[PDB]
RNA sequence: AUAUACCGCCAUCUUCAGCAAACCCUGAUGAAGGCUACAAAGUAAGCGCAAGUACCCACGUAAAGACGUUAGGUCAAGGUGUAGCCC
């Protein structure tokens, strides 16, 4: 209902600090060069695959237009560009709803 | 190369007791004797059972004491005493030190049929002569 | 028989056979390995299976005051004792065998890109807490000697940095790869570059030199553009405080040459101020966000020349072809300008 | 209880130290350390007649923290 | 938590240079660090 | 390495 | 509180005066000249570092430019005098056995240190194993000769700049003054250009030393009252 | 069964004198290398040699003799890992 709080909370800041919450993850794949899209989407028939995206990892972190410090971790602060998917590890479903609740 | 009772020279992180530092050449040169009795001299008899004796006192206490055994024993007869000496450390309470003297001057002493008694001297940590 | 029992130790040494031709020129190799494990550890003095309480060693001496006596658990109250010991023996084992995983380097077999921690405190109270340590390279060097052919040695480069400019590398040699480790960290701290950053995020100007084969070519990017670099040099940007660069490296691609290449390069740059005191000008940026405003980076400290510097109609600099063929969009290659990780 | 001479003053100060060491690593460190107001008054008066005003002055807080009466003696000290 | 024991200190430093040494040694006994 | 590697004061007279 | 003000009084004054300690009375390019300091060695050992101070080659043999050697030699005495003043540990170093002698008993009068023998390999670089991990190192290192007894950069030339020690030395026209922080051009091989330098600097030596005493007691009676 | 899993105890060079942790420096911070005494980058704990001890001497003979080499010898001294047999 609030999800701003969230970021708010000392539960986030144990675990995130002032990084962003995909500061840390990382895919995995074969090669140097990883596939130029991410996985479609991380839950599946409400299930988690084995390395949840940053977004799908943690259930409290909600993509919504109102949450908008959340929304700024996936903008370029010198650019104003959003950051492609494969930059920062989401899957392309919770990318669609990342760029949609940024505009 | 000769093997019998050498511990090698390693990377400098090995702590040795004055005994295990010696070879076996050094007994009786810089090193002295872990028991003392009469049945190795000229003349004298049971060196056999004194001998049989020492191997299970050693043995006995070893697992008797176990883990506190902080160097070799010293085994003296003087008669039919058996003076047992031991260096132990300063781990276990002494309740338990008390106990185990107790019960072994006693199993010992039924044991072998003559008065054993065992004398602990305990030291913090086991001495080091050197680092090889 | 009694007398044939062997001590703990010697029991191990033997049935781990750690020392041997085996273990001499690793001629045994350990998928399977006998793991040493100390069987007194969990055990208690007095305790045994007809489950006797000794007073004074295995229970207390006195219970309300009064001495205990000679006691013997029940069959029952025994079976408890042996199943917690089992159990108790089993969540050991689960202690260590809950180990935490370290992240992993370049790739997973790696060592390349994977920390080594501060280096050590000198021997004066000396810290580098705020030094981080890097991999870069370790090799297996195969030396034949006279009488003991082919040996093992190790050599590991490692770089080092503060985050703001300091940093350094230097190559450990040792048999062991851990004390080649130490060697490599704690020699580096003492060899340490200062890189001046352009606003403590890029270079200064566009950097391209050749050290022995390797070529590096160096270009000053803009804040937001990451660090798209050969992994090597994004490991050691991040310990000198780059943040934004582009770097392409040709010829030979050895370690060693792109390392001391790219440290002789980046300590070699001229910063504004020292290019306004050279020519006695105003170092004028223009922005093209900013539009048209002239923004003064540097002036002189010296006094100010007054004649300008001369306008040549045509510069005489000798171009990249790399960098005209981007520019005219005759450069294809699938692999330029991918999607990548954020670095 | 009075005051001695130098020597035997600077004397009473190294076991008032060793006597502090006791109340502070007491085996009933798990139950609130019990510092009686007589003996914190007479440990600090002990160092300062031996002129170790460092540790008298520091002593000063766990008057405040144990809230034990300082003893006119000591203030005026 | 209950505090480690500690040694005491040896004995040879409760003995008077005038003291009668047989009292300390009165039969053949090992040799004792904090006794001799 | 990567797995991990976890190979993992005062004295008192007649102490209780 | 009053460290500001003694580190302000006597630790930064001197260093607001271009000759605090009148080093440049010591000198003069006659007394350089009579000492036979411009004395260089033949052109075919001429050093290609050491042409900004040469003055030219007469009959094949190098002459100084003792107007620069002047100069050089006020700085480098400056900065000696400055050092000795904070008690700096100042080093003698050289390897001519001709005056080692002389330099060692120069460094024994001026309070100071001399290595005139065989430079073993680490004795800087290496120093806390060699003489303990407390060991102080020298804040300055003189050398009356740059080059050992093979005609080659004494090795205390290249391990002074890996330690951060400044370094004072005297080199002639075959030696390589780019690693020295305070060359002074200068005959190295005369009895007499060697003397002479070994009275400037056990002078200024000493003269700081002087003036360091003098400041200090000064700013302590003043204290008092 | 496996000495080609080993402990233990040994052969061999050895009728040798070298090995070597931790540092330092050179080679552009390549694999590598590091001595000069009127000395030029090496310092070196520890082990060995040596010293000392045994026998009739300070002589000789013993004893000692590192690291490493030959997956040297020995599972049959004893112990023991792994595999195998258990009417
Ligand atoms: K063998
Ligand atoms: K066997
Ligand atoms: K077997
Ligand atoms: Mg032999
Ligand atoms: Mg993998
Ligand atoms: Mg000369
Ligand atoms: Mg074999
Ligand atoms: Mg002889
Ligand atoms: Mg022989
Ligand atoms: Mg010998
Ligand atoms: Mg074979
Ligand atoms: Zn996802």
């Amino acid at each position: 209902d609030e999800p701003w709080k969230y970021l708010e909370s000392e539960e986030y800041q144990e675990r995130y600090g002032s990084r962003p919450v995909w500061a840390d993850y990382r895919r995995n794949h074969k090669g140097g060069v990883p596939p130029q899209r991410t996985r479609k989407t991380c839950i599946r028939r409400n299930k988690v695959v084995g390395n949840p995206c940053p977004i799908c990892r943690d259930h409290k972190l909600h993509v919504d237009f109102r949450n908008v410090k959340l929304l700024e971790q996936f903008v370029c602060a010198h650019t104003g560009i959003i950051f492609y998917a494969p930059y920062t590890g989401v899957c392309v479903k919770q990318h669609k709803r990342l760029t949609q609740a940024i505009q | 190369k000769n093997r019998a009772a050498r511990v090698r020279v390693s990377k400098g992180d090995k702590p040795v007791t004055y005994e295990e530092a010696h070879a076996p050449h050094y007994i009786a040169h810089r090193k002295g004797w872990l028991s003392l009795h009469t049945g190795n001299l000229d003349g004298e008899d049971h060196a056999a059972e004194r001998t049989v004796e020492d191997v299970f006192l050693r043995k006995f206490m070893w697992g008797t004491f176990p883990g506190c055994l902080a160097d070799q024993l010293v085994l003296k007869r003087r008669g039919n005493q058996l003076e047992i000496c031991a260096v132990v450390l300063r781990q276990l309470s002494p309740h338990k030190y008390y106990f185990l003297v107790g019960y072994s001057e006693t199993l010992l002493s039924y044991f072998y049929k003559c008065p054993v008694r065992l004398h602990l001297q305990t030291v913090p940590s086991k001495v080091v002569y050197k680092y090889l | 028989s009694f007398f044939t029992k062997l001590t703990a130790d010697e029991l191990w040494k033997g049935a781990l056979a750690e020392t041997g031709a085996g273990a001499k020129k690793g001629r045994g190799k350990r998928t399977k390995k006998k793991k040493r494990k100390d069987l007194n550890r969990g055990q208690i003095i007095g305790e045994g299976r007809y489950g006797f309480l000794w007073p004074g060693l295995n229970v207390p001496l006195m219970k309300n005051g009064a001495v205990q006596t000679i006691a013997q658990r029940s069959k029952e109250e025994q079976e408890k004792v042996e199943a917690d010991m089992i159990q108790q023996r089993e969540e050991w084992d689960r202690k260590k065998k809950m180990k935490v995983k370290r992240e992993r380097g370049w790739s997973g077999n790696s060592w390349g890109g994977i920390s080594l921690g501060p280096p050590d405190p000198g021997p004066c109270g000396e810290t580098y807490e705020d030094f981080d340590t890097r991999i870069l390279e370790v090799r297996n060097v195969f030396t034949m000697t006279a009488k003991e052919g082919r040996k093992k040695s190790i050599r590991v480069l490692v770089a080092v940095g503060n985050g703001k400019g300091a940093a350094g590398f230097s190559i450990g040699k040792a048999t062991d790869r851990m004390d080649a480790f130490r060697k490599a960290k704690n020699r580096a701290v003492h060899h340490l570059h200062y890189i001046e950053r352009y606003e403590d995020h890029t270079i200064f100007h566009d950097i391209s030199l050749r050290f022995k084969r390797t070529h590096i070519k160096m270009k000053k990017q803009p804040k937001g553009y990451g660090l798209r670099c050969h992994r090597a040099i994004i490991t050691i940007c991040r310990l000198i405080g780059i943040k934004d660069m582009y770097a392409k490296v040709s010829g030979s691609i050895n370690m060693l040459s792109l390392t001391q290449g790219l440290f002789r390069g980046l300590s070699r740059q001229e910063t504004h101020q020292q290019l306004a005191d050279k020519k006695g000008l105003h170092v004028v940026e223009i922005r093209e966000e900013c539009g048209p405003l002239p923004i003064v980076v540097a002036s002189p400290r010296g006094p100010l020349r007054k004649d300008p510097e001369p306008e040549d109609e045509v510069p005489d600099v000798k171009l990249d072809w790399e960098d005209v063929k981007t520019a005219q969009g005759m450069k294809r290659s699938v692999w330029s300008n991918l999607k990548r990780a954020a670095t | 209880r009075d005051k001695h001479p130098p020597e035997l003053q600077v004397a009473f100060a190294d076991c008032a130290a060793d006597i502090k060491s006791a109340y502070e690593s007491q085996p009933i460190r798990q139950t609130a350390q019990d510092w009686p107001a007589t003996s914190l008054n007479c440990i600090a008066i002990l160092f300062l007649r031996a002129g170790r005003t460092q540790e008298a002055w520091k002593m000063l807080g766990l008057f405040r923290k144990h809230n034990k009466i300082p003893r006119s003696e000591l203030l005026n000290e | 938590r209950p505090p480690r024991r500690k040694a005491l200190p040896p004995r040879t430093e409760k003995m008077a240079v005038d003291q009668d040494w047989p009292s300390v040694y009165p039969v053949a006994a090992p040799f004792k660090p904090s006794a001799v | 390495y990567l797995s991990g590697e976890e190979v993992e004061e005062y004295e008192c007279y007649a102490p209780d | 509180e009053d460290s500001t003000d003694f580190n302000d009084k006597i630790l930064n004054e001197p260093l607001k005066h271009s000759d605090f300690f009148n080093v440049k009375e010591l000198f003069s390019v006659r007394s350089l000249f009579d000492a036979r300091v411009h004395l260089g060695h033949k052109a075919g050992c001429r050093h290609r570092f050491m042409e900004p101070y040469i003055f030219g080659s007469r009959l094949d043999h190098d002459i100084i430019d003792l107007e620069q050697t002047a100069t050089h030699l006020q700085l480098a005495l400056n900065f000696t005098a400055h050092m000795a003043y904070r008690k700096g540990i100042i080093l003698f170093i050289s390897r001519n056995r001709q005056f080692s002698y002389l330099i060692e008993n120069m460094a024994r009068d001026c309070g100071e240190y001399a290595h005139t023998r065989y430079f073993r390999g680490g004795m800087l670089t290496n120093a806390r194993l060699l003489f303990g991990p407390t060991v102080r190192l020298p804040d300055l290192i003189i050398f009356l000769h740059t080059l050992n007894n093979i005609f080659e950069p004494h090795v205390a030339v290249r391990d002074a700049a890996k330690m951060n020690i400044p370094t004072v030395g005297i080199v002639d026209t075959n030696c390589n003054p780019c690693l020295i922080t305070y060359p002074v051009p200068g005959n190295d091989d005369s009895p007499l250009a060697v003397h002479l330098y070994c009275r400037l600097f056990q002078t200024a030596i000493t003269r700081a030393k002087e003036k360091r005493q003098q400041v200090e007691a000064l700013y302590r009676l003043q204290g008092q009252k």
